RNA sequence: UGGUUCUAUUUUCUAGGACUGAUUAAUAGGGACGGUCGGGGGCAUCAGUAUUCAAUUGUCAGAGGUGAAAUUCUUGGAUUUAUUGAAGACUAACUACUGCGAAAGCAUUUGCCAAGGACGUUUUCAUUAAUCAAGAACGCCGACUAGGGAUCGGGUGGUGUUUUUUUAAUGACCCACUCGGCACCUUACGAGACUGGGGGGAGUAUGGUCGCAAGGCUGAAACUUAAAGGAAU
């Protein structure tokens, strides 16, 4: 599975950082797969200084959640069920509701 | 730099700002007796030594009425023929301003110091 | 350099909620040290948890001299002793791994330290002269 | 630790003797601690896609490159396309009048090794300090007042929203204050006294000195001399 270049081109934006993950999983069959993940830090509703960067401890630890809980997401699917798990996207809702905390 | 040097350097520059307050620290005896003559020549206002437990701090309140202090950085040793010479040499004019000496009878200007004639070494001067 | 010390109180007495004894202190002092402690540390403990602010206000005189009056004495000055194991710690690095110049600029920073207060606590014969950092 | 002897009920309690004696705690300096902070360093690890090369297909006549061309490769299949491998680098966008480092400099992940700074501190030492010739390692000004907005790191307080719950601790934003930084925009006030060098800028003249330079068809001069060429025609 790939993006298109123009989609994460048109992500990326200054002014915040990406934070972006990848981890080696074999999963429920033999299959390893280098699996990734990019992530943008957003800015909360009534922030009103231009930045909203993270301090690069909350990178490496919202990096940290992002590789245990995607390899908790492999190794508890196959291929098939990996597969049904990314389409409708709902591995990013996971990240997404574990990583609000930071 | 030394600690009545920059006490003067601040009562200096403060009042040429055009502040009406100092605030100096540390704050010694001889900071004390300098404040102590030039106040009784009429440079400064009151002043207060508020004692924290570490050295002292002055607030000194000036109007206008000074235009330099200063120290003489060797102190070297003044005899009472020779007060109006050293008067002469450093100071603005004739009767212009006080050259201030460590003597036998404490810390005084050199008109007192030669009014009961005692000699001393140099310590500055104020106009 | 920065302002970032600690703002004695001007008051020099027990703080009047202090109910414990002016000995009691000395004890716990003493015996936090033979259980192994620098006085800084001592000092620390005492102010976190047995709530003397300050031991030269609450005891009669500062700990260490409580531990020298009470035979615990240090081989060595805290100061230099903590100075003498990181400069041996960056030593040890060095001698692992000796492509690391800043290291070896770093240490000759921590020598040059070493050698200021060691010149001062010898002249104080704090220490005895004929002392070195080996 | 050793030893001597004094009081009343088989064992209770006792008295004495020999192996320290000045201040603070610098909005000076150092050291410890705490939660941290950073693209500071070293080692190891991990990844990324380009590029180059190679193998395998597919297809066929061109591909580079230039202002045009050319050297070069190419029906023994170049270039293009797809799959895969190997190599050496490099760390894109995020990336900033931001960060860190003594400077040169430093940008992928994770771990280890030591380090460092700022902050917090009712911790500790107590003048241990500042500047630089020599030497060593690496390689509009100042002694000067106030501010203002923005930003980076720490801290305190407030009390709303994102957060959330009986697994650990831990956020993000808003506001005020405060310390310390990289800058920026202003203000007020001060004597601030890899070594070797002729003398301003723009020009002008030259009966001086040192140079370089003209003539005149070539051949062709001792020879009025060929062929051929030039010029004008």
């Amino acid at each position: 599975m790939d993006f298109t270049t123009d989609k994460l081109r048109s992500m990326v934006r200054k002014w915040q950082t990406l934070i972006e993950a990848n981890v080696t999983v074999k999963t429920s069959d033999d299959y390893v797969l280098r699996i990734f993940a990019i992530a943008f830090t957003r800015k909360q509703a009534n922030q009103v200084k231009r930045h909203s960067y993270a301090q690069s401890s909350h990178i490496r630890a919202i990096r940290k959640v992002i590789s245990e809980i995607l390899t908790k997401e492999v190794q508890g699917s196959t291929l098939a069920q990996l597969t049904s798990k990314l389409i409708p996207e709902v591995i990013n809702k996971e990240i997404e509701n574990a990583t609000k905390d930071i | 730099s030394s600690v009545l040097a920059d006490a003067l350097n601040a009562i200096n520059n403060a009042e040429k700002t055009g502040k009406r307050q100092v605030l100096l620290r540390p704050s010694s005896k001889v900071i004390i007796k300098f404040l102590q003559v030039m106040q009784k020549h009429g440079y400064i206002g009151e002043f207060e030594y508020i004692d924290d437990h570490r050295s002292g701090k002055i607030v000194v309140q000036l109007n206008g009425r000074l235009n330099k202090c200063g120290v003489i950085s060797p102190r070297f040793n003044v005899k009472i023929g020779d007060i109006e010479k050293w008067t002469a040499n450093l100071l603005p004019a004739r009767q212009f301003g006080y050259v201030i000496l460590t003597t036998s009878a404490g810390i005084m200007d050199h008109e007192e110091a030669r009014r009961k004639h005692v000699s001393g070494k140099i310590l500055g001067f104020v106009y | 350099k920065g302002i970032s010390s600690s703002a004695i109180p001007y008051s020099r007495n027990a703080p009047a909620w202090f109910k414990l004894s002016s000995e009691s202190v000395i004890e716990q002092i003493v015996k936090y040290a033979r259980k192994g402690l620098t006085p800084s540390q001592i000092g620390v403990l005492l102010r976190d948890a047995h709530g003397v602010t300050q031991a030269r206000v609450i005891t009669g005189n500062k700990i260490m001299r409580i531990l020298k009056s009470n035979g615990l004495a240090p081989e060595i000055p805290e100061d230099l002793y903590y100075l003498i194991k990181k400069a041996v710690s960056v030593r040890k690095h060095l001698e692992r791994n000796r492509k690391d110049k800043d290291a070896k600029f770093r240490l000759i920073l921590i020598e040059s330290r070493i050698h200021r207060l060691a010149r001062y606590y010898r002249t104080v014969a704090v220490l005895p002269p004929n002392w070195k950092y080996e």
